């Protein structure tokens, strides 16, 4: 419990991280929602997520 | 025979190799491009982190491929 927080339609991670969404489609994860979920638990880290989808964390 | 790599930032490279080079060999050739030290960059294709004694051959790779370069210092 108590996880998340605040926030608007601005700052949805589609558009938080868009960049980095990118990034990882053009390294091979074409799998958005495990990109979106490793990325929210990175830090909007590139690296981080592809870390986190290479180890099934996702 | 040529392959593309491209940063975590977003610049993309150019570099000419054959199948029979190395990973290794590879980050060797960037040096040249931008002066990033093989000892600092990794490379990844088809999202799998590639290991430095294997060949372009031994990931399938073909002439002008986007492959990607990641450093153990991010850089960026």
């Amino acid at each position: 419990p108590g996880i998340s927080g605040g926030g608007g339609g601005i700052l949805d991670p589609e558009e938080r991280y868009e960049h980095q969404l990118r990034q990882l489609n053009d390294m091979g994860f074409f799998d958005f929602d495990r990109n979106v979920a490793a990325l929210r638990r990175s830090g909007g880290s590139v690296q981080g997520a592809l870390d986190s989808l290479l180890n099934g964390d996702v | 025979m040529q392959i593309f790599v491209k940063t975590l930032t977003g610049k993309t490279i150019t570099l000419e190799v054959e199948s029979s080079d190395t990973i290794d060999n590879v980050k060797s050739k960037i040096q040249d491009k931008e002066g990033i030290p093989p000892d600092q960059q990794r490379l990844i294709f088809a999202g799998k982190q590639l290991e430095d004694g294997r060949t372009l051959s031994d990931y399938n790779i073909q002439k002008e491929s986007t492959l990607h370069l990641v450093l153990r210092l991010r850089g960026g």
